[PDB]
C-alpha cells in the first residue's frame, strides 16, 4: 500500500497507546488513593482520657512497625528483582547487542544549501 | 552539545565533530615562517603560514613539523595549530565543545599534561579527555578484541585487546614510520642522481613515496627482476617538470619496515613485533589475537603489504593457527572513525574530564581514574 | 526508506515541477534523462557535500530497487528529499517501548493482532485486513504470530 | 558474616524506625497530633506499597519479556 | 514437589532435580574475577565471571577454586556458587524445592553448620538434608553392602559398609585426589621443557591428564619399555598449536595414587588404604567386603585402574578369598545416581531438615538426630 497512511498509522498507534497508558496511570494512581484510603483508617477520639489514648497510641506505634516491616521487606525484594532484571538486561545485551552501535551522520547538510552550492549564482529560486 | 574529536596526529591533522563518518579538516601539520626578505611592501605578508596554507607557498617557506614522534617538541607551533585547526577549519569556539584528543601509548608524562593544560587554559574548553590512538581503531573495526597495528607517520605502535581488556605489558612501541620512510627514500633516490635536500622538497619526496611505492610480496625475486627487465621502471613528473624514473627504489623504501636495519635500526621489522607482542599475552587468548590481525594508521597504504604481512606472520606462526589480517578501504582515518563513535556513545559520556576537576587536582589530573 | 515516500505523498505537484524544472535546468545536457548514482556524487562533489559512494549505492538500492542507478519519478522526488534529513532520533526509546509492552495487556509477552486491530478502529484510519496484513508482515519479520518487543523497536527504529 | 550482617542491618532499620512513643504526659491535642503523625506515617507506607506492587508487577512482565528473548537467543 | 539433588563435590558441579538419569548441568566450579585493567567502555564487563563462563574467558582470568579439600575456604564464592547454580543452570526457585547436599566424611563440623546456615537463610529453601558422599555412590550400585572408595577430586575417602550398617570406625579418608595428580602432572611435564605456571594453564594440564594418562598395570615393566621404545610416546595439541609429546609421563602421573610417596606424602596409597579398611572391620563380614569392592568418583576413570587394584588387592588378601572390583561405567555421576535414587524414595520422605525445626535448635540441628 502507500507509505503516508502507513505513516499515519504508526503516529496514531503512538497516540493510542500512549493515551491508553496515560490513562491506565490516572487509574493507577486514583485506585492507590482510594483502596490506601480503604486501608489506613482515620480515626478521632479527642477530648478522652489519656488511657485510651495512650492506647490507641500503643495500638497504632505498632501498626507503624507492622508496616514498617512489611513494607521494607517487599521494597528490599523489589530492589533484588530490579537488580537482577538488570543483569538480566545486561546478559540479553552482551547476546543481542555489539552491532547494536548507532550512526550519527553531518554529511546529509541542508539539502536548499546543497542546491544553492550546485547552482552558485544561478541560484535563485533554488 | 556536539563533542570535537580532534586527532593531532603527526603529519596530518584530522578533526571533524563527533558523529560523522569522515573528518571534516585534514590538513598537514606544518609551520613553515618566510625566510627570504621580501620587498613588496603591502603585500599583506604574514609571519607564519600554517596548515594547508604552508603547502602552497612552500617554495618560500621553511617548513617545520611541531610533532617529531608523537611526542610535542615546540608547544608554541602546536598551539598555533590548535589555534588555526579550531577558528578556521571548522569555526566553532571552543568555550562551547568538549574535545577528544588522542595520544600514542608509552608517551612522557608531561606531554599529556601539557596537552591538557593548554586545552583548559588558553582554548578554555568545557571538558577534554585524552584517548589511546590503538583503542579507537579497533572501535572503528566494529570488534572488541584484536591486536591493532597502527603505523602512523610519527610512530608505530602495536596494542593487543581481548574482550575489552588492554594488556599492559605486551605493547610494542616502535619509532620507525612514515618519516623515516621519506627520509630513507630520499636517500635513496641520490643513487641516480636525483637530489632532494630543502625541507620543502621533502613533501615532493613524499608525494613520490605516496604516489609510486609498493610493498614486494617477496623481496630477493623483486630484486632479481628489477635487475633484468625494465616492467617497473614507473615515471613520475616534478612540480617543474624533467620527469624522473623510478627503479627498483620502488619496493625498496617501504622494505624497511619489515628490516629496520636498512635504516641502521637495531629492532625487527613489523611483521616480527607483532607475533612478539602476541607471544607474551596469555596462552589461551592468542587463538583469537591471531584470527582478528588488524591494520589502521596511514603508513599501512602500501599496495600488497596486507598480503606480505599476513605470509610473514603465517610463516612465523605455528601451521594451525589461522592468520586474517583485517585492512578496511578506510584505514588512514580508522582512528577518527573510532574516536567519532566513542564521543557519541551514551555510557561514556560521563568520563570527560570536567573543568571542575582539573581546577581541584591541577593538570595531574589525567593519570587519575579519569585517564 | 518509505518515510521519504510518505513525506513526497505529503508534498504535491509543486514540489514534483519545482524538482522537474530544477532538472531541467541543472540536469541539461546529460543524455539520461534521470539522475545517476555517479552523477550525483560527482555534482555533489562539485558543489562541496562529498558523501560516499557507498552512500550513494545505498540511495540507489533503497530508491531505484531495480538497480539501475536512475531515478523514476516516484523514487527520484525520494531520493531528492532524502538529502533533507530534519526528523531524527526516532521519537522516544523507553518511553514507547513501555507503551507497547503496557499494549500487552494479556501480558503474556504476546502482542496479539487484535489488539492492534482495537487500536486501529480506534485511530479509524482508511485501512483493509490486507493493509494491516502488510504492515505486520513489516513489522513481524520471524513471522511468530506477534509482534516482537525487538521487532517492535525494529519498526517503530527511526520513527517519530 | 555477610548474611548475619544483612539479618542485622533489617533490624536495624527496624529499630531505628521504632520512635519513643513516651506521650503519656502530654495533653490530649498533642496526642491526637502524634496519632496523626503514625497515620501519616502508615498511609505514606501504604503508597509506598502500593507502588512496589504495581513495579513488581511490571518487573514480572519484563523478566517474561527477558525469558522470552532468551527464548529468542537460541 | 521434585528435590533438588545438588552435589556440591570439589572441581565440578552435579545438580538436578530429583528421579532422573544423570544431573541436568554440570560445569566447573571456579569464580575468577578479571586481572588486567580494561579499556574498552561499555562493553559490558562483569565483575566475576562463575561457572562454565570462566572456563572460556579464562585467557584474561585468575580463576580460583572456593573447596579445597571437601572443605570450604571462601563463603562468599561458595554462595556465588550456589546462586548461579540455582538461578542460571536449573531455573528453578529455590523457596519451593528440598535439597540434598553432599559432604566427604570426617569434615570438620562448622562448614557443615554454615552450609546449613547458608541454605536457611540466604536462598529460604523449605528443608535441606546432607548425606555422606559414599553412602550415595553405594545405593547407586544397587547394592547393599561392599567398601566404597570415592576418589574424587578433592580428597579419597573409603567408607565400608555391611548390611546398611556403616562401620563409623573404619572409615580412612586420604587428602590425595585429582588436584594433587594435577599439580604433579604439572610439575613433572617441566622435565621436557613445557612450563605451565599461570592459574589458567592448570586448565590445560588438567585436560592433558584426562585425555592421554592411564594407569600402569606393572610399574617397573612400563618404565623400562618406555625408556627403549618409543611406541608410548603420544601428542597433544594445546590450545595454540606447539604440539607436544608425552612420554613416560603417561603413567608416571596417576601412579602417585598407588604411591603417595612422589608427592611426598607418607601415607600408603588408595590400593593398601582400602585393605586396611577391611581388616579393621569385623572378621565375619570380611569375605563380603573383598567381593563387593566398589569404584566411584571422577579420578577412578583411569584406563587400567579396575585391574591394577584388583591384582594389588590380590597380592595383599589371603588366597583362598575372591576379590572383585566394581566399576560401573557410569563411575563419575554414581554419586549423584544414588543422591536421585535416595531423595525418590517414600520412606526418606520424613528425614528432611524441616525449616521449622531448624528455627527451633539452630544450625545445630544437623548433628542431630536429623543426621
Ligand atoms: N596512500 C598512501 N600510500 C602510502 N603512504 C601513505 C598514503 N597516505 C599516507 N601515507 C603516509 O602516511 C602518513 C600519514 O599518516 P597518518 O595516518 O596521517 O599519521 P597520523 O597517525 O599522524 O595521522 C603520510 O606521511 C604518508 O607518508
Ligand atoms: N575421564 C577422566 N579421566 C581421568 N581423570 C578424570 C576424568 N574425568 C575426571 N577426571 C578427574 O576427576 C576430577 C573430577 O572429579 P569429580 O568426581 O567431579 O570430583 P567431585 O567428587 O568433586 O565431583 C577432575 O578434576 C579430573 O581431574
Ligand atoms: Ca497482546
Ligand atoms: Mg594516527
Ligand atoms: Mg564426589
Amino acid at each position: 500500500i502507500s507509505a503516508s497512511r502507513k505513516l499515519q498509522l504508526k503516529t496514531l498507534m503512538l497516540q493510542i497507546a500512549k493515551q491508553e497508558m496515560e490513562r491506565e496511570a490516572e487509574e493507577r494512581r486514583g485506585e492507590k488513593g482510594r483502596v490506601l484510603r480503604t486501608r489506613c483508617q482515620p480515626l478521632e477520639l479527642d477530648g478522652l482520657g489519656f488511657e485510651e489514648l495512650q492506647d490507641l497510641c500503643r495500638q497504632l506505634h505498632a501498626r507503624v512497625d507492622k508496616v514498617d516491616e512489611e513494607r521494607y521487606d517487599v521494597e528490599a525484594k523489589v530492589t533484588k528483582n530490579i537488580t537482577e532484571i538488570a543483569d538480566l538486561t545486561q546478559k540479553i545485551y552482551d547476546l543481542r547487542g555489539k552491532f547494536k552501535r548507532p550512526t550519527l551522520r553531518r554529511v546529509r547538510i541542508s539539502a536548499d544549501a546543497m542546491m544553492q552550492a550546485l547552482l552558485g549564482t544561478r541560484a535563485k529560486e533554488s | 552539545t556536539t563533542a570535537l574529536v580532534c586527532d593531532n596526529g603527526s603529519g596530518l591533522v584530522k578533526a571533524g565533530f563527533a558523529g560523522d563518518d569522515a573528518p571534516r579538516a585534514v590538513f598537514p601539520s606544518i609551520v613553515g615562517r618566510p625566510r627570504h626578505q621580501g620587498v613588496m611592501v603591502g603585500m599583506g605578508q604574514k609571519d607564519s603560514y600554517v596548515g594547508d596554507e604552508a603547502q602552497s607557498k612552500r617554495g618560500i617557506l621553511t617548513l617545520k613539523y611541531p610533532i617529531e614522534h608523537g611526542i610535542i617538541t615546540n608547544w608554541d607551533d602546536m598551539e598555533k595549530i590548535w589555534h588555526h585547526t579550531f577558528y578556521n577549519e571548522l569555526r566553532v569556539a571552543p568555550e562551547e565543545h568538549p574535545t577528544l584528543l588522542t595520544e600514542a601509548p608509552l608517551n612522557p608524562k608531561a606531554n599529556r599534561e601539557k596537552m591538557t593544560q593548554i586545552m583548559f587554559e588558553t582554548f578554555n574548553v568545557p571538558a577534554m579527555y585524552v584517548a589511546i590512538q590503538a583503542v579507537l581503531s579497533l572501535y572503528a573495526s566494529g570488534r572488541t578484541t584484536g591486536i591493532v597495528l597502527d603505523s602512523g607517520d610519527g610512530v608505530t605502535h602495536n596494542v593487543p585487546i581481548y574482550e575489552g581488556y588492554a594488556l599492559p605489558h605486551a605493547i610494542m612501541r616502535l619509532d620507525l614510520a612514515g618519516r623515516d620512510l621519506t627520509d630513507y627514500l630520499m636517500k635513496i633516490l641520490t643513487e641516480r642522481g636525483y637530489s632532494f635536500v630543502t625541507t620543502a622538497e621533502r613533501e615532493i619526496v613524499r608525494d613520490i613515496k605516496e604516489k609510486l611505492c609498493y610493498v614486494a610480496l617477496d623481496f630477493e625475486n623483486e630484486m632479481a627482476t628489477a635487475a633484468s627487465s625494465s616492467s617497473l621502471e614507473k615515471s613520475y613528473e616534478l612540480p617543474d617538470g624533467q620527469v624522473i624514473t623510478i627503479g627498483n627504489e620502488r619496493f625498496r623504501c617501504p622494505e624497511t619496515l619489515f628490516q629496520p636495519s636498512f635504516i641502521g635500526m637495531e629492532s625487527a621489522g613489523i611483521h616480527e613485533t607483532t607475533y612478539n607482542s602476541i607471544m607474551k599475552c596469555d596462552i589461551d587468548i592468542r587463538k583469537d589475537l591471531y584470527a582478528n590481525n588488524v591494520l589502521s594508521g596511514g603508513t599501512t597504504m602500501y599496495p600488497g603489504i596486507a598480503d606480505r604481512m599476513q605470509k610473514e606472520i603465517t610463516a612465523l606462526a605455528p601451521s594451525t593457527m589461522k592468520i586474517k589480517i583485517i585492512a578496511p578501504p578506510e584505514r588512514k582515518y580508522s582512528v577518527w572513525i573510532g574516536g567519532s563513535i566513542l564521543a557519541s556513545l551514551s555510557t561514556f559520556q560521563q568520563m570527560w574530564i570536567s573543568k571542575q576537576e582539573y581546577d581541584e587536582a591541577g593538570p595531574s589530573i589525567v593519570h587519575r581514574k579519569c585517564f | 526508506d518509505d518515510i521519504y515516500k510518505a513525506a513526497v505523498e505529503q508534498l504535491t505537484e509543486e514540489q514534483k515541477n519545482e524538482f522537474k524544472a530544477a532538472f531541467d535546468i541543472f540536469v541539461l545536457g546529460a543524455e539520461d534523462g534521470c539522475i545517476s548514482t555517479k552523477e550525483l556524487g560527482k555534482v555533489m562533489r562539485m558543489l562541496g557535500q562529498n558523501p560516499t559512494p557507498e552512500e550513494l549505492q545505498e540511495m540507489i538500492d533503497e530508491v531505484d530497487e531495480d538497480g539501475s542507478g536512475t531515478v523514476d519519478f516516484d523514487e527520484f522526488l525520494v531520493m531528492m528529499v532524502r538529502c533533507m534529513k530534519d526528523d531524527s532520533k526516532g521519537k522516544s526509546e523507553e518511553e514507547l517501548s513501555d507503551l507497547f509492552r503496557m499494549f500487552d495487556k494479556n501480558a503474556d509477552g504476546y502482542i496479539d493482532l487484535d489488539e492492534l486491530k482495537m487500536m486501529l478502529q480506534a485511530t479509524g484510519e482508511t485501512i483493509t485486513e490486507d493493509d494491516i496484513e502488510e504492515l505486520m508482515k513489516d513489522g513481524d519479520k520471524n513471522n511468530d504470530g506477534r509482534i516482537d518487543y525487538d521487532e517492535f523497536l525494529e519498526f517503530m527504529k527511526g520513527v517519530e | 558474616g555477610k548474611r548475619q550482617t544483612e539479618r542485622e542491618k533489617k533490624k536495624k532499620i527496624l529499630a531505628e524506625r521504632r520512635k519513643v512513643l513516651a506521650i503519656d504526659h502530654l495533653n490530649e491535642d498533642q496526642l491526637r497530633e502524634k496519632a496523626k503523625e503514625l497515620w501519616q506515617s502508615i498511609y505514606n507506607l501504604e503508597a509506598e506499597k502500593f507502588d512496589l506492587q504495581e513495579k513488581f508487577k511490571q518487573q514480572k512482565y519484563e523478566i517474561n519479556v527477558l525469558r522470552n528473548r532468551i527464548n529468542d537467543n537460541q
